[PDB]
RNA sequence: CGAUAGAAGAAGCUGUUGGAAAGCAGCGCGCAAAAGGGUGAUAGCCCCGUAUUUGAAAUUGUUUUCAUACCUAGCGAGAUCCCUGAGUAGCUCGGAAAACGUUAUUUUGAGUGAAUCUGCCCAGACCAUUGGGUAAGCCUAAAUACUAAUUAGUGACCGAUAGCGAAACAGUACCGUGAGGGAAAGGUGAAAAGAACCCAGAGAUGGGAGUGAAAUAGAUUCUGAAACCAUAUGCCUACAACGUGUCAGAGCACAUUAAUGUGUGAUGGCGUGCGUUUUGAAGUAUGAGCCGGCGAGUUAUGAUAGCAAGCGUUAGUUAACCA
RNA sequence: UUGUGGUAGACGAGCGUUGUAUUGGAGUUGAAGUCAAAGCGUGAGCAUUGGUGGAUCCAAUACAAGUGAGAAUGCCGGCA
């Protein structure tokens, strides 16, 4: 009863090799190697997929922190005016979209004075 | 598979289990043992729970 | 059922595999752990092998048996509480063969055992008899005779 | 239960019979039904794979290496199951007989439980010896009598126990027909013929037998 | 009764796409046969064959019967008449077989050596009684292992890396002097129906051309994967410190299993392989060039534990053996 | 409500392939195999389509594996 798996073996090292293209020179060529890629590029893609959202926030800090010292005050004082009255979620994504957003960062900056 | 015949002849089985053990330490010397031991020795015992994981898969 | 729906209902219980697979597990020695004499093919202990230790046969006496080249005669035991359930009457060794009570193509010597009282007067053709026993037989109105 | 006899002419005759509600099953046990056509299935093979072991295999006793400047495997053994000789290191055998024991209690449970469906299942229709009597072995006229009978559709199983001569000469040239004895039919037999004809004599002997 | 030669043996047309129809569909028949094989793609009815009906001059095998060789033959009675298997049984020194590592019993290399069925042997030292049989001569079909093969058939057998080393002209080629060790490899096609004829070229070879349904069937002749070699559509790269990629992203060219699409990335952020064994390796610890197949927890028996079932309080269950 | 770090290791539930067996279907009006493309999946996998391809398969269920390849200074073969 002698059971062969060739057939079997190739379809797998097949789609396991689908998924790797693009990368450089014969790097996507070899089975063994595009295996230990494929998962590394995973892996690293989870990590970029978790801090992402860490420096996204610290990215809009700056571009929004350039605006309000561009005005005289530091985004503590923004952070600051909204915590203690007329506290507002307005995303700090948001609030940096505002920038692009023409003739609305003035009609923040007017109503946050207090 | 065959029933160890070196130890078959040290222990007896009882109903329920409990596999009956003899005492050693009767060979030398009544002066070296004290009257409670030789006369406790004299009974014998079971092996411990732990000694069965030891004694089922012995035979 | 059919071929096409023949189903189990508990069979095909869980497996092990010991040299198949890495991403489910147990593709490894499978439970003997790493660098082990054990871990090693057909590596285990012997009964009497326990590590250098001396093997406990060799550490306690043995026994004597006086009934040593002699072999005892065995004895058909009949208690009472047991037979109780049997409602064979003006018992015979021919009457117990046709019960299987004891193989038809064999006899026995027969004893009497059990001092659980019955309630029944019936004819006993025993060879050995129990004295509790005796007393428990003679005392509902039971006929025993003695054979030798 | 009560079933018709069917004759020669296609149609069932105009005159039922009586069955001792002793027969119809009423502990329905279809798990040992299973085990019972498993071993119908089991002891069905024939010990014609094999293969050799490390030293089931000839070969010379050359070390391919010496115990040392070897830059590849040490390889002391001039054959193994993983060399171009061959051989699977445990492979089959011509001994592993693979037959299960079965107890005839619970064999003869479950095999009277599925006679009484199939006995009960509509598909059994009650012939008897006569019909087959003035009848040859041309698989015409038996082919005509199927058609008629319209039992084409499942393997139509004759159960035996006189052995009248036309029906072996017969449904040997057809495929879904086939004759076998009382005793020689099998739960795997009744529920893969799915479909039969019985003798009327067989029922007293069946039911004694039970 | 066979075998070693052999014979007979039933049942279709139309259309269909297809080179080719037997497949497919309709209308028919068929029988001891619709087992199987071949016949242009898997034919119950094209052919062989099969079930079935039969046949052996000569040779050879098996069984029975008959005439017959050879063999064996009962019952009594008298008699302290004679005999019944000697270097024999045995005892001792070393042994061995016996489950037995020398113990009843049996055998002897060395020494010794009885009685005559009134006797002996044995009844695991031995002794008495008792029981049984009288060694010291021989033969023995039957159930028994085994296939080297023949005949017919089968394979919940392997399909050219497997299966005998050997599908192929294989223990051949080949090696060591030599004992000895010990190779690889099958598939055109349907019929060669083998590439006619022409052109370049000395030819090989190639291109048209033809046979052929098809030359993605041209002898490297079922297909032609992976590793590897090029080739160009489009994009990018010659200030460039990255286990080489991720998250994004300008622009460019497109347009799919139509979907926030694909390819690609000037540039920003981030980021020191896989198994391995160790307390542990990006490791200057080891292995791995890569690719393709192959490649390593089975089985026989028995026990235990778990789950389910059958039976179930003397039931269950048969080992073996037989149909 | 606890939740979903984890080696050894324990435990549970499944998938893929071959064959056997029954119920089915497709197939020179093209099967498998192969390559490719811009799918579905928690994954074992399942597809769909284009063409090579030229005659085999796939679907549902149990039974049994020479059953599931990332290395073994792994075996052979091919290739730099």
């Amino acid at each position: 009863m002698r059971i062969k798996g060739g057939k079997q073996t190739r379809v797998r090292r097949k789609k396991w090799l689908k998924q790797a293209s693009g990368s450089f020179g014969t790097r996507h060529a070899s089975y063994k190697v595009a295996k230990q890629t494929v998962i590394q590029a995973a892996k690293y893609a989870y990590r970029d997929r978790r801090n992402k959202k860490r420096d996204f926030r610290s990215l809009w800090i700056l571009r929004l922190n350039a605006a309000l010292r561009e005005q005289g005050m530091t985004y503590s004082v923004f952070i600051n005016l909204l915590k203690k009255h007329n506290i507002e979620i307005n995303r700090k994504v948001l609030s940096e979209l505002a920038i692009k957003e023409p003739s609305k960062f003035n009609l923040i900056v007017q109503k946050v004075k207090s | 598979m065959k029933v160890k015949s070196a130890a078959k002849k040290r222990f007896k089985l009882t109903k329920s289990g409990q596999i009956k053990r003899k005492h050693a330490y009767t060979s030398h010397l009544a002066p070296h043992k004290t009257t409670k031991q030789k006369r406790h020795l004299r009974k014998q015992g079971t092996v411990s729970a732990s000694d069965f994981k030891r004694i089922g898969n012995l035979i | 059922l059919n071929q096409l729906k023949s189903v189990p209902k508990a069979r095909n219980h869980k497996t092990k595999t010991l040299g198949r697979g890495h991403g489910s597990g147990l593709g490894k020695t499978s439970g003997r752990g790493q660098k082990g004499q054990k871990a090693r093919k057909s590596g285990l202990t012997r009964p009497g092998f326990e590590g250098g230790q001396t093997p406990l046969y060799r550490r306690l006496p043995k026994f004597g048996n006086a009934r040593k080249g002699f072999l005892k005669q065995e004895w058909v035991v009949l208690n009472l509480n047991k037979i109780a359930k049997l409602k064979l009457d003006k018992i015979n060794r021919a009457s117990l063969i046709e019960k299987q009570v004891i193989s038809a193509k064999s006899q026995l010597p027969i004893k009497l055992i059990g001092h659980t009282k019955l309630e029944k007067p019936l004819h006993f053709e025993v060879h050995k008899v129990s004295k509790q026993a005796l007393k428990a037989v003679e005392n509902a109105n039971g006929s025993v005779k003695l054979l030798e | 239960a009560k079933l018709k006899l069917i004759k020669i002419d296609g149609s069932f005759e105009t005159e039922p019979v009586k069955l001792s509600p002793g027969l119809i099953a009423k502990e329905l046990k279809q798990q040992p039904v299973f085990d019972a056509v498993l071993v119908e299935q089991a002891s069905w093979r024939q010990g014609t794979h094999s293969i050799l072991t490390k030293g089931e295999v000839r070969g010379g006793g050359k070390k391919p290496y010496k115990q040392k400047h070897t830059g590849k495997a040490r390889q002391g053994s001039t054959r193994n199951p993983h060399f171009v000789g061959g051989g699977i290191v445990f492979g089959p055998k011509p001994n592993r007989n693979y037959s299960l024991k079965l107890n005839k209690k619970a064999h003869t449970a479950a095999l009277h439980t599925v006679w009484s469906e199939k006995l009960a299942s509509d598909n059994t229709h009650l012939v008897d010896q006569n019909l087959f009597n003035k009848t040859e072995g041309k698989t015409k006229v038996m082919m005509q009598f199927l058609k008629s009978a319209k039992l084409l559709d499942k393997n139509v199983l004759f159960v035996v126990n006189t052995l009248n001569t036309n029906l072996e000469q017969s449904t040997s040239n057809i495929k879904n027909v086939q004759v076998k004895h009382l005793d020689k039919v099998s739960v795997r037999d009744l529920m893969l013929a799915n479909a039969l004809l019985v003798e009327k004599e067989v029922l007293k002997a069946l039911e004694g037998k039970f």
